[PDB]
RNA sequence: GGCUACACACGUGCUACAAUGGACAAUACAAAGGGCAGCGAAACCGCGAGGUCAAGCAAAUCCCAUAAAGUUGUUCUCAGUUCGGAUUGUAGUCUGCAACUCGACUACAUGAAGCUGGAAUCGCUAGUAAUCGUAGAUCAGCAUGCUACGGUGAAUACGUUCC
């Protein structure tokens, strides 16, 4: 466990800091460089001090519940006002401008007829 | 407690290192054991936590 | 023992003069928690109750009680007779610190933890959890989970209200 | 406009809430024009926007502000 | 404002389903075309899209412009993965009289179906298919399309039995 979440033993640090919602791969480069360990390494080899440098960055880091937070209240919002947006997210259609005429099956779902 | 069914149920130390929260208690666990978060360091205990009006003023 | 001296050592005090009580015996105690799993698949696999079985037994420490099938059900292909759940009480020394274990260990390892109920009451003095995942606990491995699974956690009192019930769990540490 | 520049507003839009900025706000206020961006200037006011055949009515609210009044008038009718 | 709708059906292309591969550091070899209130070198700032100052340039002179695939190294280890990159949310840039309807691009985070495709069917006989990038026209801005360009580079075609 890092953030409330585990993460593989078998896949490496920067890679393993991926399996985060909200940790991506820029962000697990830029988080062991502040905590610096190496990436090369393998979590069932890294022992105490590393892991705690880790987390100790890791906490100033919205992750695991916060961002989750931040979308739902974000969209809950934008349906709450009648917008074009929360409209779509309302009725699960695309909502950056795509054309829905062939093509939108992501937010859709798939073939209904 | 029947003799032959139950565990080896002993006295471990659950450290806090985070705060260094030292507590004593049984467990099966098979004596120093690891732990990252608790009532002594998690936020809502503890108390600390890390708008479109005021987003559009400063732009 | 901390949490049982802490009660005998500051609760008491604490809480009957809240409540304005005479006599010590008065004072709410803790007498036991029944922790349930409440396994409906075992119709489909027995191996899911043995896991269970295991699951809570090193999570508390004794064999936990299969319950059983009290009154047959169709909608559920389940007959009388048949496992489901398993069930342990716990009392004493055991109690208090697997309840400061849930207040201390587990609880704060929840995947989204953003407080627990605070309406979870019967009425009468009885407290539940409704927990969503069983490798919050240190003793499961999260490795070997063949299943992520929830539970339930009762409390259950000598207090005669839910108010009473509260203060004793805040004067302990829950949330 | 998503850019340095700052946001937009059309002027005669602008005059016409600088006029209802005593605070009485009797009127609704007629438009076109959905190209604007909304400010926290415009809360509690009710504006009537041009959908394309209708000036329809709209609440502002501070939910409202990084936003635009076109947001709240869909062009398109589908059922 | 709409031609950008969407319960669905078809056609034509792009991205992929991974190890003949992904990511990352170094390094190499082209064509052809365009450029005046237009191409914008170098330097500086920014993680990047870009921005400030500004040189040359009406051309075999300066610019777009470091071609990529490659080759050599490290690392991944056959998993819905370090494949995939849709979808969505946030902060942004450039253009524009204004990017919600309805622009492109960027950064961060999330990480969809998809593990080589049923009946059927298509292109291609050589620098061709296959693959890799590049330029232009229209164009304030927008190209997975259109037209042109070159780099690497096959296998097979016995024969007219049959459609
Ligand atoms: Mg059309
Ligand atoms: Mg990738």
């Amino acid at each position: 466990r890092i953030a409330g979440v585990d993460i593989p033993r078998e896949k490496r640090v920067v890679i393993s800091l991926t399996y985060i919602y909200g940790i991506g791969t820029s962000t697990a480069q830029k988080i062991l460089e502040e905590a610096n360990v190496s990436a090369d390494t393998r979590v069932k080899d890294l022992t105490d001090d590393e892991l705690g440098r880790i987390r100790e960055v890791v906490d100033g880091y919205k992750v695991e519940g916060d961002l989750r937070r931040e979308t739902n209240l974000n969209i809950k919002r934008l349906m709450e006002i009648s917008s074009y947006r929360g409209i779509r997210h309302r009725r699960g259609l695309p909502v950056r401008g795509q054309k829905t005429k062939n093509n939108a099956r992501t937010r859709k779902g798939p073939v209904k007829t | 407690m029947k003799q032959g069914i139950h565990p080896e149920y002993h006295q471990v130390i659950f450290l806090d290192t985070t705060t260094n929260f030292k507590f004593l208690s049984g467990s099966t666990k098979t004596p120093v054991i690891r732990l990252d978060i608790s009532s002594d360091s998690h936020p809502f205990y503890t108390g600390r936590q890390k708008g479109r009006v005021e987003r559009f003023n400063k732009k | 023992n901390r949490l049982k001296e802490k009660f005998n050592t500051e609760v008491t005090e604490n809480l009957m003069k809240k409540f304005n009580y005479s006599s010590v015996m008065e004072v709410p105690k803790i007498d036991k928690i029944v922790v349930n799993m409440g396994v409906g698949d075992a119709v489909q696999n027995s191996k899911v109750l043995d896991n269970a079985v295991e699951e809570l037994e090193l999570i508390t420490g004794q064999k936990p009680l299969v319950t059983k099938a009290k009154k047959s059900i169709a909608t559920f292909r389940l007959r009388e007779g048949m496992p489901i759940g398993a069930k342990v009480t716990l009392r004493g020394e055991r109690m208090y610190e697997f309840l400061d274990k849930l207040i201390s260990v587990s609880l704060p390892r929840v995947r989204d933890f953003q407080g627990v109920s605070k309406k979870a009451f019967d009425g009468r003095g009885n407290y539940t959890l409704g927990v969503k995942e069983q490798l919050i606990f240190p003793e499961i491995d999260y490795d070997k989970v063949s299943k992520v699974r929830g539970m339930d956690i009762v409390i259950v009192t000598t207090a005669n209200t839910d108010e009473e019930a509260r203060e004793l769990l805040a004067n302990f540490g829950m949330p | 406009r998503s850019i340095k520049k700052g946001p937009f507003v059309d002027e005669h839009l602008m005059k016409k809430v600088e006029a209802q900025e005593g605070s009485e706000k009797k009127q609704v206020i007629k438009t076109w024009s959905r190209r604007s961006t909304i400010f926290p200037n415009f809360i509690g006011h009710t504006f009537a926007v041009y959908d394309g055949r209708k000036h329809v009515p709209v609440y502002v609210t501070e939910d409202m502000v990084g936003h635009k009044l076109g947001e709240f008038a869909p062009t398109r009718t589908f059922k």
